[PDB]
């Protein structure tokens, strides 16, 4: 381990057979600036200022991947061809400030422990599906060479109103569900 | 994106340093100052790169500008081989090369013992076939094209007899004409007052 | 030299007509460039490949395409050609997509001239012109000159050949080409060579000298119907031996 | 105009 | 009954401390959760993790322009994006918003950067803290509990010239 007054990754560059899938991205203090989108050849940044202040060309993203293609190729043959193991991901769900009946707020579902950086989490309304009002943030790395998802759900908190946030991993035995009521 | 400015063309003389310089105030923390090299007709050939520090290697050294907006090529010591065009590129991690104009170098010899001379060569096949030979002059000389049509006269070019250390410049002129005296071929060009005819 | 081959080294075809061009990068390299070198553009970069797969682009023109095969050899097609495309194309390769600090390694090149009839194009004619013995007198050296005339295009390589063997000392080439009729746009050209020996070398009976001129003209795939013989690529030569 | 955030390369594994 | 996979990152790390003065670099092979090479700027050599690193990093060593890139990607990453950071990230100053609502819990929500702390009259030696919760939308989150007059909550953040003062009754 290594300490310091500051922690960036310039960049997160990540490549895997299933798909198959990359990602690129910049963070700082554990916080992602950036993300590459790498069909659209796009540098999507995480913040108005940034936005309005910073510039990466996106050029330079799938170079990087290219050549984690590449390697990937050649590690597989090198370690005679092992697979990834599945790790049990932890789901934790949490409002974004205070709740107050009729004040429009954000519940955040932290999933952690995630490998292979596969996951699908969505949510849920009195037990139906939630695609308005969903967003998440990109695979946001660990020492330990696992990675950690956010999601975020905007809603109204009212009386008759139970939340749930559905996790599915391969590293599960079954789809977890970690419930949120005010 | 950041681009680099230089001269269009540098005339040196050999044996005598050259000194190539480039321009880009516009440069990046990120931007690498590469020079590449091209001899006609063939393909461009690395020279030379580096930063910030200044560096040496075997082909030239490179002397980047404590601001780093400017740098130079130095040959130390000019040979008649190093006559090319010579390109400051600015690198960055994977971006395209940018090779833009360069700077056309010509090296030009010191004639030592100067011995400006026309002379007539018969064909080794048919002897009524005939070219003239300006030899012997020194670089200072230019040799003008005809003002005849049926006449052709060729641009100076500098032979080196490496053995007998002795570097000659010379222009051919010929013609179809039966009255083509060698005496009165180069007469539009500014031949020399010693110059010597047989 | 550099390592990278490309083929073929001049090409000479009609308008409208289409052109593969082969590039062999260096053993290890992966990464595959290609540009454009033009009197009109000078040296403009094409197209990029790495492992394969299309890596960066220039400003390449849609009737050109580029393809990099398993075996990392490259390969650019130009169809629909025009006079506008003649030029120099060079390829280059490198061992990743490229760093601030990598070197690119460049092939040869392709000289490709796109003409709007082949019915110009001419071989040259070479002789050889024996030293003055004005000038053995006078410096106690011999200048022998050679002279390649009447050819199109100007695709040619004079080398001196003595005692069977090429030589480089005391040779001079002129560095272009002139043009016999400075005039038309059509014009056939001329080159000029010097090689200069010691007065006793060239007065020695034993002594062969050869101006060898290669010319880069049409294919033997190429179609003629012209009553003279087919400038075919080919070797022109003049010799002269010593004068005692 | 924004200066261009720098980024490091992957180094590349042998082929050979 | 899962699909296979294998997974490749390459993670190019800065450390900073004390401004612009302390910089180190460290830049990651990892093959799935295995890092088997490295590069460490203290070290200046491509270092093997796991015997699946000798063939990468004796290789990269091996090459003059892999080690001079690396070399100096201290300035040309690490120093570079640092003056990009000091412009934008380390000027990133957001107050938080303090609020106490019935044990009395002082909610701290959405404020940047880490650096806080918080107090309960005098100051009180018997209360339960959340560690600091990260929301991952560039703000952070904190809750201090206290059991069972004028009850205050203090919070110091580097965005304020004064800390912060909410009263209860
Ligand atoms: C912290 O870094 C100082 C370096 O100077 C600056 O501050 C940084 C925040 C950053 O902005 C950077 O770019 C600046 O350059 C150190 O001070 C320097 O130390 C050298 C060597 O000892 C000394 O010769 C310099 O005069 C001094 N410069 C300055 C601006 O003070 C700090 O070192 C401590 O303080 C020094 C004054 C000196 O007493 C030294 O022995 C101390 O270690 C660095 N502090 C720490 C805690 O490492
Ligand atoms: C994600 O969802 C799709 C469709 O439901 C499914 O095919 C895929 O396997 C899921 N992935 C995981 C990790 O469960």
């Amino acid at each position: 381990d290594i300490v310091a007054d500051h922690v960036a990754s310039y960049g997160v560059n990540l490549y895997q057979s299933y798909g198959p899938s990359g990602q690129y991205s910049h963070e700082f203090d554990g916080d992602e600036e950036f993300y590459v989108d790498l069909e659209r050849k796009e540098t999507v940044w995480q913040l108005p200022l940034f936005r309005r202040f910073r510039r990466f060309d996106p050029q330079f993203a799938l170079t990087n991947i290219a050549v984690l293609k590449h390697n990937l190729n050649i590690v597989i043959k090198r370690s005679n061809s092992t697979a990834a193991t599945n790790e049990v991901p932890e789901v934790t769900v949490f409002s974004k400030s205070p709740v107050t009946l009729g004040q429009p707020n954000t519940l955040i579902c932290l999933v952690d422990n995630i490998f292979p950086p596969v996951v699908n989490i969505t949510w849920l309304s009195n037990g139906h599906s939630v695609t308005e009002g969903v967003s998440e943030t990109s695979f946001l790395s660990k020492s330990d060479h696992s990675f950690f998802k956010i999601s975020y759900l905007t809603f109204l908190p009212s009386a008759d109103e139970i939340y749930d946030c559905k996790v599915e991993h391969w590293g599960l035995d079954e789809p977890l569900l970690k419930h949120w009521e005010p | 994106d950041a681009k680099t400015t230089q001269p269009n063309s540098m005339e040196s003389n050999e044996e005598e340093p050259v000194h190539l310089p480039c321009n880009h105030s516009t440069i990046s923390g990120t931007d690498y100052i590469h020079w590449y090299r091209q001899l006609p007709s063939q393909g461009p050939e690395y020279v030379i790169h580096g930063l910030t520090s200044n560096v040496n290697n075997r082909m030239a050294s490179l002397a980047i500008a404590e601001d780093r907006k400017s740098s130079t090529l130095i040959l130390h010591r000019a040979t008649l081989r190093d006559a090319a065009v010579y390109y400051c590129i600015l690198r960055d991690r994977s971006n395209q090369f940018y090779f833009g104009t360069g700077t056309s170098l010509t090296v030009i010899p010191n004639i030592q013992n100067p011995d400006p001379a026309v002379y007539q060569l018969r064909d080794s096949k048919s002897s009524d076939k005939s070219v003239c030979l300006f030899t012997d002059f020194d670089s200072q000389t230019n040799v003008s094209q005809s003002k005849d049509s049926d006449v052709y006269i060729t641009d100076k070019c500098v032979l080196d007899m490496r053995s007998m250390d002795f570097k000659s410049n010379s222009a051919v002129a010929w013609s179809n004409k039966s009255d083509f005296a060698c005496a009165n071929a180069f007469n539009n060009s500014i031949i020399p007052e010693d110059t010597f005819f047989p | 030299d550099s390592g990278v081959t490309q083929t073929p080294k001049h090409l000479i075809t009609a308008t409208g007509q289409r052109v593969t061009l082969r590039c062999s990068p260096r053993s290890g390299d992966l990464s595959v460039y290609w540009y454009q070198q033009s009197l009109d553009q000078g040296l403009q970069f094409l197209i990029q490949y790495y492992n394969g797969e299309e890596r960066a682009k220039g400003n390449i023109l849609e009737r050109f395409s580029a393809q990099q095969f398993p075996d990392l050899h490259s390969e650019l097609n130009l169809s629909s050609l025009e006079l506008g495309d003649s030029a120099l194309y060079f390829c280059a390769s490198s061992t990743t997509p490229g760093t601030g600090t990598e070197t690119q390694y460049f092939g040869p090149g392709t000289r490709l001239l796109v003409l709007e009839d082949l019915k110009n194009v001419f071989p040259p004619e070479v002789a050889v012109f024996e030293p003055s013995e004005a000038e053995i007198s006078h410096t106690q050296k011999a200048t022998l000159v050679c002279l390649a005339t009447g050819f199109y295009p100007d695709h040619v390589e004079l080398s001196w050949w003595v005692n069977g063997k090429e030589v480089h000392s005391g040779v001079c080439t002129d560095p272009q080409p002139l043009k016999e009729q400075p005039a038309l746009n059509d014009s056939r050209y001329a080159l000029s060579s010097r090689l200069r020996v010691s007065a006793t070398f060239w007065q020695n009976p034993r002594n062969h000298f050869r101006c060898q001129v290669q010319f880069y003209g049409l294919s033997e795939n190429d179609e003629w119907t012209q009553d003279r013989a087919k400038p075919v690529t080919q070797i022109v030569s003049a010799e002269a031996w010593g004068r005692a | 105009a924004p200066s261009g955030e720098g980024s490091f390369q992957p180094s590349q594994e042998n082929p050979q | 009954d899962s699909p296979e996979d294998f997974v490749y990152q390459f993670k190019g790390m800065c450390y900073f401390t004390n401004g612009t003065e302390r910089v180190r670099l460290v830049t990651r092979y990892i093959y799935n959760r295995e890092e088997y090479a490295r590069f460490d700027s203290d070290v200046g050599v491509y270092r093997a993790v796991t015997p699946l690193g000798p063939p990468a990093a004796e290789y990269w060593n091996s090459q003059k322009e892999v080690l001079e890139r690396t070399r100096a990607e201290l300035d040309t990453v690490c120093r570079h994006n640092y003056q990009l950071e000091l412009r934008t990230t380390l000027q990133r100053r957001v107050e938080p918003t303090v609020t106490i609502s019935p044990l009395l819990v002082c909610s701290v929500t959405d404020f940047y950067p880490a650096q806080i702390k918080v107090r309960w009259q005098e100051e009180t030696t018997g209360v339960v803290s959340t560690p600091l919760i990260r929301n991952g939308d560039w703000t952070f989150q904190i809750l201090v509990m206290l059991e069972m007059d004028v009850y205050t909550c203090h919070v110091e953040h580097p965005s304020l010239q004064n800390p912060i003062i909410v009263e209860w009754r």
